[PDB]
């Protein structure tokens, strides 16, 4: 009935404000939607920072507060910290039901950013004996925590049997992923050029090899 | 906005 | 410290129920209400329900109105949740979250979630391959390739490798899973001394060593 819609994605520095956003489609959100604000890290670690619109949960940090910035309800981190690279949903109430939102990627730069580490693998004469092939591109050390990968075979664009991962946070903070492409063990012989290229940032990384 | 008694 | 703690995994087969558990602490379990959150990646979240400890009266969602079913039992302060004619619709993780509504009014407490896989198909051993270099620090691998279900173990060298390595999460290809490591080491232990890959399935109790060479 609603459809609760946050930014995609948002990107701040420590020590700065940020403002995350929430529209409703019925119309302006008001005090009677109840505004929640969720943050979420990795391991499924889900904690509550705002509720009925501007009331912070207790315990909550005082850099975060919640309200409503014109027609919206609106979450805000004054000096944003390292620690607050979350993601955050939206809960908006609507008479007896709360519709969630798609929620926003936060990076607060706690690092300098670098590029990825990629590296691609051809398939193993192992799994070529089974009459299928899989060839691995691991993407290591990259933030903030964002890529694309786009592969191909003899130079075009590829298509279909890929599968990438969505990125996952490793101990120094960055971020890995990896991306499969799936072929059957002749598709893998009718084929020479074979490259993983990996947007970080409108920043290109590729790796390419040949059978 | 509402429905039982909190 | 308030904690909910819920069950990680269940597999369950298609047309039949599950009860999930949450389990909560911490506090006074009958002043505070719970709810349930479903969440399927590429779908955000989706409230399915509330309920409050002390009634016991419920507020569902329209959507999960006959599909779940809140319930609690006071002397174990754990909230439950029943979905009855389970499909593969009905795979995703389920949280619940704790939300206070006499003094402030708002979501606080979360548990980590229990994802439920909902399917038949039979277990599936996965198959392990080596994954040797490219061509000053070289990167290998080990792609644990179409195992069912989840979840599968991955360590290097036996536990000799801690860091360089990588163990990404896994993707699903055809109903079934697939992952793989990493592990970056300096080139001058590779081929040298050997890197060994050790996949354990726990499903098809099955645990796989090998040893990355340069083929």
């Amino acid at each position: 009935q609603a459809v609760v819609t946050q930014e995609s994605a948002l990107t701040t520095s420590p020590g700065e404000t940020v403002t995350l956003t929430c529209r409703s489609s019925t119309g302006a959100v008001t005090t009677s939607n109840y505004a929640n604000w969720v943050q979420e890290k990795p391991d499924h670690l889900f904690t509550g920072l705002i509720g009925g619109t501007n009331n912070r949960a207790p315990g909550v940090p005082a850099r975060f507060s919640g309200s409503l910035i014109g027609d919206k309800a609106a979450l805000t981190i004054t000096g944003g910290q390292t620690e607050d690279e979350a993601i955050y949903f939206c809960a908006l109430w609507y008479s007896n039901h709360w519709v969630f939102g798609g929620g926003t990627a936060l990076t607060v730069l706690g690092q300098p950013k670098s590029s990825p580490s990629v590296t691609l693998f051809p398939p193993s004469s192992e799994e070529l004996e089974t009459n299928t092939a899989t060839l691995v591109c691991t993407i290591t050390d990259f933030y903030p925590g964002v890529v694309t990968v786009d592969w191909t075979v003899d130079g075009t664009p590829v298509t279909q049997g890929m599968e990438t991962t969505q990125p996952s946070k490793q101990s120094n903070n960055k971020y890995m992923a990896s991306s499969y492409l799936t072929l059957t063990a002749a598709a893998w012989e009718r084929h020479s050029s074979y490259s993983c290229q990996v947007t970080h940032e409108g920043h290109t990384v590729e790796k390419s090899l040949s059978r | 906005p509402p429905y039982p008694a909190w | 410290q308030v904690q909910l703690q819920q069950p990680g995994a269940e597999l369950v087969k298609p047309g039949a129920s599950v009860k999930l558990s949450c389990k909560a602490s911490g506090y006074t379990f009958t002043s505070y209400w719970m709810h349930w959150v479903k969440q399927r990646p590429g779908r955000g979240l989706e409230w399915i329900g509330r309920i409050d400890p002390n009634s016991g009266g419920t507020a569902y969602n329209e959507k999960f109105k006959s599909k779940a079913t809140l319930t609690v039992d006071k002397p174990s302060s754990t909230a439950y949740m029943a979905l009855s004619s389970l499909t593969s619709a009905d795979s995703a993780v389920y949280y619940c979250a704790r939300y206070d509504y006499y003094g402030g009014s708002y979501f606080d407490y979360w548990g980590q979630g229990t994802t439920l896989t909902v399917s038949s198909g039979g277990t599936t051993p996965p198959s392990v391959y080596p994954l040797a270099p490219g061509s000053s620090m070289v990167t290998l691998g080990c792609l644990v390739k179409g195992y069912f279900p989840e979840p599968v173990t991955v360590t290097w060298n036996s536990g000799s490798l801690s860091s360089g390595v990588h163990t990404f999460p896994a993707v699903l290809q055809s109903d079934l899973y697939t992952l793989s490591s990493s592990v970056t080491v300096p080139s001058s232990p590779w081929p040298s001394e050997t890197v060994t890959c050790n996949v354990a399935h726990p499903a098809s109790s099955t645990a796989v060593d090998k040893a990355i060479v340069p083929r």
